[PDB]
């Protein structure tokens, strides 16, 4: 049998993929990190622009070429990944 | 929004979702390669299950055959 349909057919499916992690974290965990979290659109919109480092690793995030406006509206789309 | 999220670029840096809970293959292919039995030893673990090489969550025994589990090493081992 073909190993692609083996990897859907012996559950293989349920634990692994293909490809690998990008390096800063997947929007539906930080989604889920700032849940409920008081103050999270400003301080993820903060990030967003400026950059940072340490909260998920030791790879920075360097400062991104957005608006404040945008920044804001990028924050609230990551926290509604849920 | 996601439409701005990707003019932007950070798609290159972020997934939408979460990893799954074992290793991907990519990076499976990456570890063993230029191992010496890389091909037999993953057969082994496909088949028998593994632990403490990627986390502390182990991979329990599959029901593969012989040849099932080769032809799987083989195929995860050449991803590219
Ligand atoms: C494009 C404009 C974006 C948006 C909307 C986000 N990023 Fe990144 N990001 C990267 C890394 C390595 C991290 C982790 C940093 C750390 O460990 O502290 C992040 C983190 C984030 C967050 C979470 C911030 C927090 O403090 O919890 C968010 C909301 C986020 N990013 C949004 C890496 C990169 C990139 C690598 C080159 C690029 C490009 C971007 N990020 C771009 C963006
Ligand atoms: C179905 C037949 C498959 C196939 C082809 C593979 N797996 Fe898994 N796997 C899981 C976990 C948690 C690990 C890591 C365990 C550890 O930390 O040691 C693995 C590991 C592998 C490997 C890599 C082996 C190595 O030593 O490097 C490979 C090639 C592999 N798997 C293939 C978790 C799961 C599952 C969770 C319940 C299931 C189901 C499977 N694996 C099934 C398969």
């Amino acid at each position: 049998e073909d190993p692609e349909v083996l990897f859907k057919n012996k559950g293989c499916v349920a634990c692994h993929a293909i490809d690998t992690k990008k390096v800063g974290p997947a929007y539906a965990d930080v989604a889920k990190k700032y849940a409920g979290r008081k103050d999270a659109v400003d301080y993820l919109a903060g990030k967003i622009k400026k950059g940072g480092s340490g909260v998920w690793g030791s790879v920075p995030m360097p400062p991104q070429n957005v608006t404040d406006a945008e920044a804001k509206q990028l924050a609230q789309w990551i926290l509604s990944i849920k | 929004n996601e439409q701005l999220a990707k003019q932007k670029g950070c798609m290159a840096c972020h997934d939408l979702k979460a990893k799954m809970v074992g290793p991907a293959y990519k990076d499976v292919a990456a570890k063993f390669a230029g191992q010496a039995g890389a091909e037999a030893e993953l057969a082994q673990r496909i088949k028998n299950g593994s632990q403490g090489v990627w986390g502390p969550i182990p991979m329990p025994p599959n029901a593969v055959s012989d040849d099932e589990a080769q032809t799987l090493a083989k195929w995860v081992l050449s991803q590219k």
